[PDB]
């Protein structure tokens, strides 16, 4: 009822506004204006926008994998993060950043990771073999049958169940391109969410 | 959560 309390969920109601708006985008392939998103999803908190699309373009590239890459102006176009070939529409929500978190997670167990230790890094983001995610799946068959078939990953026996990177991840990315996309994340600048008295300032 | 990069 607080009116700075209802600003907040405006501006999370906005991230994730703009958000799904730039995944119809992705998904058509076309090319996003800064004067677009303005009219057409924060058309009443305008000056909001660094902050808002600073969330939403950070609410792509760890949750979907994709990169909001301005060409440089004010105009932007829509990417797979690391420049990978696979998504998963066949037109709603991307796989990709998924995958790459998987990756990541053998890239930084050696060479292969145990199916423990991968379902214990699924597990605390809320994604369970038994259960469909509603944005990624069903993970236990998207993990085994998809990314296996797409020559992503490798699923073997102990000589306990392990996971590998497959041939079509090392053509299309890297152990080092990936471990520096963690760094590069890990290492980002937070956005905060504004107070009604900063927001106002800025004017 | 993701523990990978803390978000």
């Amino acid at each position: 009822a607080d009116a700075e309390s209802l600003f907040r969920e405006a501006l999370s109601n906005k991230v994730d506004e703009l958000a799904h708006f730039l995944l119809r985008k992705y998904r058509a392939k076309e090319l996003v204006t800064k004067a677009e998103m303005l009219e057409r999803v924060i058309k009443n908190y305008k000056r909001c926008f660094p902050v808002i699309f600073g969330k939403a373009s950070e609410s792509l590239k760890m949750i979907f994998g994709i990169d909001v890459k301005e060409v440089d102006s004010n105009t932007y176009t829509l990417v797979t993060c690391l420049g990978l070939s696979y998504d998963g529409l066949l037109q709603i929500f991307p796989k990709t950043g998924l995958l790459i978190i998987v990756l990541g997670t053998i890239a930084m167990e050696g060479d292969s990771a145990s199916e423990e230790e991968i379902w214990e890094e699924l597990g605390v983001m809320g994604v369970y073999d038994g259960r469909e995610h509603t944005v990624y799946g069903e993970p236990r068959k998207l993990l085994t049958q998809d990314w296996v078939q797409e020559n992503y990953l490798e699923y073997r026996q102990v000589p306990r169940y392990e996971f590998l990177w497959g041939p079509r991840a090392l053509a299309e990315t890297s152990y080092v391109k990936v471990l520096e996309h963690v760094v590069r994340v890990n290492a980002r600048v937070r956005i905060a969410y504004p107070s009604l008295r900063e927001a106002a300032l800025l004017e | 959560y993701i523990r990978l990069y803390d978000y």
